[PDB]
């Protein structure tokens, strides 16, 4: 009885949190990736003299 | 090496140093008998773990005829089964401890269950598994005598209505033996090794000892390439 | 850790003598030893390396062929034969003990030292200390320089360049390593900076204690050859 | 009465997060220009494991590397010039993870025994010995990061997480919320939270601080064996058993996306992020490694050459290689 | 008569080049030698490729009815032939002395089997082959008979002692201690694994065992039928002679293609019914 009253506590708890729109969350998101999209050695190739792993 | 400076050949030498160190341990790995074992507190599983010997898993290490032998309990552990079963796909056989007096005890839950059809199951789910297809099983019984007089004075019929036998302790160890045979699910890729658990350790050990020495020859003849 | 070295003692030319040196409380078998001597009134030098594992051995070529250097693992002891030994053989030698990985500290900790004395390189990069002495007083921040007869940047970008302590009477200790990373236990007094061929060691907020002649070191290649010795004084 | 009233509030939040919920984010990263086709050729091969490899950790300085294998052996590794740093033997035969520290002064890692040992690389004898023992689980260590050189976060295969002192040897704070056993935990940037994934096929974010739940993330229907945080720490990927992969973000606190494929019915075991986030590595158990394009959600890579299941994969702190763990003993760098 | 024994001479060298160029090939793309047994197929093969590409200059010799190619060549050619002769024989030998060892000693087959140590006994084989293969290249020399030169053994007084000395001693290596080494390991293997408790209760593994006892014996049969004739054939020769007609020299040469035809089937009964071998031609 405890357990499942705790467990309804958490619940109510998380409920009231600040819910934000998932646009402003996407705009974020994309923002952050376009940001460091140039800064990526995955995203875009770099110079095999620049990169630090060449062939042996 | 000559690009190289003296410290990069010195770090490489210590790199062969420790491949060489990796390489002898291998070695020395490949070959010890690595088995798993299986079963509850009820099963009798210590009492095999005592007679061989001479929190999360208890190893035994053991040797016997200049043989190593590794010993894994993992009963110990509450944790889901599926999550870690995986982890032990290199293992020569998986020694699977059931106690043959369990089905008259049954467990004092919300609902009456026996006991040995939980063995039952435990051990379909462990041979069919698709991490231990070609893995075998060495089956113990535990708790013969015990077995004996309880057969005698309370009839096997009450558990389960199927077996129309008669109270007879041979008769009656000699069904459970093939009913357990009979759960596996893949017979001609897995042998199964039943034994019933002699008070003699060497005994034992010595079947232990049979059955890994069969998987070896299993194993020597894949790599030489009859099988 | 603890390097003691015994065998000391008069030589008479040409005779011959056994050094050994013991190490207790460190892990013998997986470090590299070297044998360096120091001359009386005078600079460091390199004498010998042996590899753990024994794989790799280098000498000094005044001494390449005198000189045998030995190790024993299970009795944690390093050995060096002497045959033929000449009068520029009169000199302190200490053992020392390094470790070669990605982020090591080699020429860590120093040995104490036996004194041994016989009564009777163009190739080679060449370390100029260019000052002999400098005097100070405690507090003010002091430089110290080095040069090099070759470029000691490797293409991998790691600079090869050690900087040593030796107080008076005692044992020499690591300072810098790589000429950017300080050794683990010298305090954040010590910085080091410069570039290929031209070196500096600046201390600021100096105090008496960290008087000593400071030694530069290359690494880049065998023989080690060390620098004149800076010293400071009061 | 009380199943009810938890009933009621389960549904409320969901009607929330349905009402929250008003453009998707597919339509919305439509209009960015696709990626097209990433290929990233083998660096470096690493070799002399003799065993099913279970974990690799990168450091900050993205050139070691730890890894765990079965045969009782965690080796460091250059990863440059393709040497062995260090080799650990474990007191531990069976080691499910291994955790490099950012100043990469310990090494930890865990397994079936129920302890997590700290090992002293920076020590002056000169030799890896076991420096902390973290003893206290009642299940199968699965996951462990540093925070600092003092504090860890540990899951384990008792529905639980911990947070252990180093130096005190106790577990300062215990974080219990999941019902099943949870499988991995990732630390955001800050390091002010950590998100879990659990065998309930939920999520958790747990403040360390604090010592509670913040939120909880629902929507996969298997278990969760991996999870990662993006690098902003506002949004974290999980991957589960049912052959899928899902982004959630924290702030938003619902399923951003989901990345699956119909050919590709295996779980996948690990997740990692680039630098910049936009490519998300998955290690399926096809024999290969998926490189997803986070906001297109399309599939930009892949990645064979692993014999054996892939049971481990992480990407270098600057972004500059991924390393892949699998069970045929090797370690692949893919640049 | 000449034609179609060149003919048969070709034939066979062909199919043996093919064979032992492939499995090399096979080897060397997939297993990578890894294991032990794996080694010892690479070195039959090897060895029985060396004997095939010895062929043509026998076959050619058969047909001019001289050797022109010279005693430097004829040296090479005769060094190279005993020397696989006696490695192939070998290898075979080991490979059984293996799998004894393997089914019969199962605690010790893995100290014993190692990659290290089937290089160290292989390696010992070409060694102790050398021993043959060496005296007998530089005994070998081309002497003209009745105007044709004819490219075979010389042996310094006393001739008939040398003569008779080896060709004992290459009959008895090379026959009557692998036949009984290879008949006792195997049969003792085949004993142990009747013993064998997987074996034995199950239709398909009794079958399986089935299989494997009588690849043993068709292996063993292949060996003792066709090395037997042309070891049975020159012991008669020696011992008693014979005067030279049209099927005497036709025996001859068809016992020696047989000898050759069994240098280019060790390969495929081996490695072709491998199991291992048998998964990677599977496939593709
Ligand atoms: C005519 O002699 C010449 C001429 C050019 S090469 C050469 C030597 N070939 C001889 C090769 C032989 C052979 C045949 C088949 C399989 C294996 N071994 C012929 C028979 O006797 C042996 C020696 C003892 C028994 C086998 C070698």
């Amino acid at each position: 009885i405890a357990q499942a009253r705790k467990l309804v506590e958490q619940l109510k708890m998380e409920a009231n949190i600040d819910r934000i729109k998932v646009s402003k969350a996407a705009a974020d998101l994309m923002a952050y990736c376009e940001a460091h999209a140039k800064e990526d050695p995955l995203l875009t190739p770099v110079p095999a003299s620049e990169n630090p792993f060449r062939e042996k | 090496g000559c690009t190289l400076s003296a410290e990069d050949k010195a770090a490489v030498e210590r790199s062969k140093m420790i491949d060489r160190n990796l390489r002898e341990d291998g070695e020395k790995a490949a070959r010890e008998v690595k088995l798993l074992l299986l079963g509850a507190g009820e099963s009798g599983k210590s009492t095999i773990v005592k007679q061989m010997k001479i929190t999360g898993i208890v190893e035994t290490h053991f040797t016997f005829k200049d043989l190593h032998f590794k010993m894994f309990d993992v009963g110990a552990q509450r944790s889901e089964r599926k999550k870690w079963i995986h982890c032990f796909e290199g293992v020569t056989a998986i020694i699977f401890c059931v106690a043959l007096s369990d089905y008259d005890l049954v467990l004092a839950e919300d609902e009456e269950m026996n006991r040995m059809h939980e063995s039952m199951k435990l051990f379909d789910s462990i041979c069919n598994n698709k991490w231990f297809t070609d893995t075998s099983i060495i089956l113990f019984l535990n708790k013969k005598d015990l077995f004996e007089e309880k057969i005698k004075k309370s009839p096997l019929t009450i558990c389960y209505p199927e077996y129309a036998g008669s109270n007879t302790y041979e008769e009656a160890a000699a069904y459970i033996q093939c009913q357990f045979e009979d759960l596996n699910k893949r017979k001609d890729t897995k042998e199964i090794y039943t034994h019933f658990t002699c008070s003699t350790d060497t005994k034992n050990v010595q079947f232990v000892f049979d059955a890994v020495t069969d998987v070896i020859i299993k194993n020597n003849l894949k790599d030489c390439g009859l099988f | 850790v603890q390097l003691v070295e015994s065998g000391g003692g008069l030589v008479q030319p040409g005779g011959s003598r056994k050094l050994s040196c013991s190490a207790s409380g460190f892990a013998f078998s997986s470090f590299g030893m070297h044998w360096v001597r120091q001359a009386p009134e005078k600079g460091l030098e390199w004498v010998a390396y042996i590899s753990s594992g024994s794989g790799t051995i280098y000498y000094a070529d005044t001494v390449k062929g005198r000189f045998t250097i030995s190790r024993d693992d299970p009795k944690n002891t390093l050995f060096l034969q002497m045959t033929s030994l000449r009068s520029e053989d009169t000199a302190m030698y200490y053992c020392v003990r390094s470790i070669y990985y990605y982020g090591s500290s080699p020429f860590d900790f120093w040995g104490q030292g036996t004194t041994l004395t016989v009564s009777a390189g163009s190739a080679d990069i060449v370390m100029t200390q260019a000052t002999s002495s400098v005097p100070v007083t405690p507090g003010e921040s002091v430089s110290i320089s080095c040069r090099s007869s070759k470029s000691l940047l490797h293409s991998n970008g790691n600079t090869y360049l050690y900087w040593f302590l030796q107080r008076p009477g005692q044992s020499p200790q690591l300072l810098i390593y790589r000429m950017s990373n300080l050794a683990s236990g010298v305090p954040d007094r010590f910085s080091g900076s410069g570039s290929g061929t031209a070196f500096t060691l600046t201390i600021s907020r100096l105090e008496a204690e960290d008087v000593g002649v400071y030694y530069c070191m290359q690494h880049l290649e065998y023989p080690l050859t060390f620098g004149a010795g800076t010293k400071l004084e009061l | 009465q009380l199943r009810q009233e938890a009933e009621q509030l389960k549904n409320q939040i969901r009607d929330a997060r349905k009402a929250c919920a008003d453009a998707t984010l597919s339509q919305i990263t439509n209009n960015i220009d696709p990626v097209g086709r990433i290929q990233m050729r083998t660096r470096r091969t690493l070799r002399g494991h003799l065993a099913k490899i279970y974990a690799m950790h990168w450091g900050t300085d993205s050139r070691l590397l730890v890894s765990a294998s079965q045969d009782g052996k965690l080796i460091i590794w250059d990863s440059y010039t393709t040497n062995k740093v260090h080799a650990i033997p474990l007191r531990s035969s069976w080691v499910m993870t291994c955790a490099y520290a950012p100043s990469g002064n310990y090494v930890a890692c865990g397994g079936l025994d129920n302890i997590c040992s700290i090992y002293n690389l920076k020590t002056r004898e000169g030799n890896v010995r076991v420096s902390r023992e973290l003893a206290g689980h009642t299940g199968y260590l699965s996951c462990c990061r540093f925070l600092d050189d003092n504090q860890i976060v540990t899951s384990s295969g008792d529905t639980t997480c911990a947070l252990w002192d180093i130096e005190t040897g106790q577990q300062t704070t215990t974080f219990t919320g999941h019902t099943g056993d949870v499988m991995s935990l990732s630390l955001a940037p800050d390091t002010r939270l950590f998100v879990s994934g659990a065998c309930d096929a939920s999520a958790k974010l747990w403040d360390v601080r604090e010592g509670m739940c913040r939120q909880t993330f629902t929507g996969h229907e298997s278990d969760i064996n991996a999870i990662c945080f993006f690098p902003n720490g506002n949004a974290f990927a999980t991957g589960s058993d049912d052959a899928t992969c899902r982004l959630f973000d924290l702030r938003a606190d619902q399923e951003l996306m989901t990345y699956s494929h119909d050919n590709i019915i295996c779980g996948i075991t690990s997740v990692s992020f680039s630098k910049s986030g936009r490519l998300l590595l998955a290690g399926y158990d096809d024999f290969n490694c998926n490189v997803w394009d986070a906001l297109k959600a399309d599939r930009a890579g892949v990645l064979a050459g692993h014999d054996n299941r892939v049971s481990c994969l992480g990407v270098t702190d600057d972004g500059m290689a991924v390393a892949t763990g699998s069970w045929d003993s090797f370690l692949k760098i893919w640049n | 008569t000449a034609i179609t024994i060149m003919a048969l001479y070709s034939i066979v060298c062909v199919v043996g080049l093919f064979g032992n160029f492939l499995v090399m090939y096979v080897i060397v793309r997939y297993t990578k030698m890894k294991t032990a047994t794996n080694i010892y197929i690479f070195n039959l093969a090897l060895a029985d490729a060396l004997a095939t590409s010895t062929l043509p200059f026998q076959s050619v010799n058969y047909l001019m009815g001289t050797w022109p190619f010279g005693t430097i060549l004829c040296k090479i050619v005769i060094s190279i032939d005993y020397y696989n002769m006696f490695t192939s024989i070998w290898t075979l030998c080991t490979m059984s002395v293996d799998r004894y060892i393997a089914v019969c000693h199962p605690v010790k087959a893995l100290d014993f089997r190692t990659p290290r140590n089937a290089k160290i006994i292989n390696v010992c084989n070409w060694i102790l082959s050398s021993a043959i293969g060496l005296p007998v290249m530089f005994m070998a020399t081309t002497k003209y008979r009745q105007g044709s030169i004819d490219c075979t053994l010389t042996f310094s007084h006393p001739t008939w002692y040398w003569e008779n000395l080896l060709k004992i001693c290459v009959f008895i290596f090379a026959f009557i201690m692998p036949v009984l080494i290879i008949t006792v390991c195997y049969g003792l293997m085949i004993l142990r694994l009747k013993s064998v408790r997987m074996l034995s209760g199950s239709k398909e593994k009794d079958r399986n065992l089935r299989r494997i006892t009588r690849m043993v014996l068709v292996v063993v049969a292949v060996f003792i039928v066709c090395w037997t004739p042309i070891h049975i054939y020159v012991i008669i020769k020696a011992l008693v002679t014979i005067p030279e007609t049209t099927f005497q020299t036709v025996s001859w040469h068809f016992c020696i293609a047989l000898g050759y035809t069994n240098s280019c089937l060790n390969p495929v009964l081996y490695a072709f019914l491998d199991e291992n071998f048998k998964r990677c031609f599977r496939e593709f």
